[PDB]
């Protein structure tokens, strides 16, 4: 409903501005957490475990393995 | 036999991870342990 | 006879426990070790079911419920007849035993089945016991320009035949 | 038997072991957050299952016209009026067991004779 939304901000003299909005984008934050890739992922879902290992993801970064991009950096 | 609640105690002997190991081991406990009578046949019901 | 003194140091603990602490050691010790010659009059360490009734005994004089069963052998309850009881289910207390009769009986009206019981009338005669018991039924069976079929069934003996 | 959920990603913790001192460390697996749980039981099946009988009051139960209407008082208000329904649990094993509820103390009360 970005049509139907319209913005009202007091401004510091108190003037009220009157902008039309035009489009609403929702962002969510990412890779927060060193997130895995895509190959040993498949490895991992196929069916070879009767379940895959609990600190799987645990265990790769103690290996060192697929670091944050923060630790990257 | 003799108490107000029936329970049974079981453990792994080990010589991580028993969680999904104790589930699978406790799936075949409940299907395949026959207890006591001939097997395909079901809730038997006796006629006077 | 590591099994028998082992025997006799579980009966030397559960009857000092007992509420009734006896002053007449030797003789409750003279109740244990009788116990346990006429416990293994079974088998003597031959077989599991003496420890099997090992497990009811101990047991039983564990549980609280019931707590008066400790009294009750240290005043009395011979011994050599409870080798040969068995009788676990009638023991230890008697509200469970009455709770064990009634579900006895439950599981016994729950085994046996259905009973349908073919209201009759006495109109009819038996094809072949030729007396006036008979039962029936309606439904039609063919095309539609008929009407039902009339079934019938007899009682005095069971007969089965049909009207048009 | 319930889920926590990792409350800096919204994932639930995993039973994982203390290897040394013995204690229930619900771990996320997405970031490294490790919680403490409160009791040894961590799995639960409920092999029979007997509940769901007054399932869906709603506050607005009366707007309905197809519910019928009786006239047992509901022992809170003693109000006349009340409305009544089968159980809601539909099985081919449960009861003839009659739930009323009243509009007026919008209170629920059976009619068990055990
Ligand atoms: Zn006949
Ligand atoms: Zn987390
Ligand atoms: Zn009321």
């Amino acid at each position: 409903n970005s049509d139907s939304y319209v913005l009202l901000s007091v401004e510091d003299d108190g003037s009220f501005t009157m902008i039309p909005a035009d489009k609403v984008y929702k962002f969510t934050a990412r890779n927060k957490y060193a997130t895995l890739t895509i190959d040993e992922a498949e490895k991992r879902m196929d069916k070879k475990s009767g379940e895959v290992p609990r600190w799987l993801m645990k265990h790769l970064d103690n290996i060192g393995t697929t670091t944050t991009r923060y630790d990257r950096t | 036999d003799n108490d107000e609640k029936l329970i049974i105690r079981c453990r792994v002997v080990r010589p991580a991870e028993e969680d999904h190991m104790l589930k699978k081991i406790e799936n075949t406990m409940l299907e395949n342990i026959t207890l006591r009578g001939v097997e395909n046949i079901e809730r038997v019901v006796m006629m006077k | 006879h590591k099994l028998r003194d082992q025997v006799l140091k579980a009966l030397y603990d559960v009857l000092a426990k007992e509420s009734e602490h006896p002053p007449q050691s030797i003789l409750h010790t003279a109740k244990a070790i009788e116990s346990e010659m006429n416990k293994v009059n079974n088998c003597d360490t031959n077989e599991a079911a003496y420890k099997a009734r090992y497990r009811i005994i101990y047991s039983n004089v564990i549980s609280k419920n019931n707590p008066d069963l400790k009294h009750k052998i240290a005043n009395g309850d011979i011994t050599p007849e409870f080798l040969a009881t068995c009788d676990a289910k009638d023991l230890a207390p008697a509200p469970l035993k009455q709770k064990i009769e009634e579900i006895a009986k439950q599981n016994l009206y729950n085994a046996q089945g259905a009973t349908i019981e073919r209201s009759v009338t006495d109109r009819f005669t038996c094809g072949k016991c030729k007396e006036k018991k008979v039962s029936y039924y309606q439904l039609q069976t063919r095309s539609a320009d008929e009407p039902l079929t009339t079934f019938c069934t007899c009682e005095a003996c069971g007969n089965r035949w049909k009207f048009s | 038997t319930t889920f926590r959920f990792c409350r800096d990603c919204n994932n639930m913790l995993y039973p994982r072991e203390d290897k040394e001192n013995n204690r229930l460390l619900f771990e996320c697996r997405t970031c490294s957050y490790v919680e403490e749980a409160g009791s040894p039981l961590v799995y639960r099946h409920e092999l029979i299952t007997n509940i769901g009988e007054t399932a869906g009051v709603v506050q607005d139960i009366g707007s309905d016209p197809t519910l019928p209407r009786s006239d047992r008082e509901c022992p809170k208000c003693h109000s006349r009026e009340n409305v009544f329904f089968q159980s809601q649990q539909r099985r081919k094993d449960t009861s003839m067991v009659l739930f009323f509820v009243c509009l007026s103390c919008s209170h629920i009360f059976t009619s068990d004779q055990k």
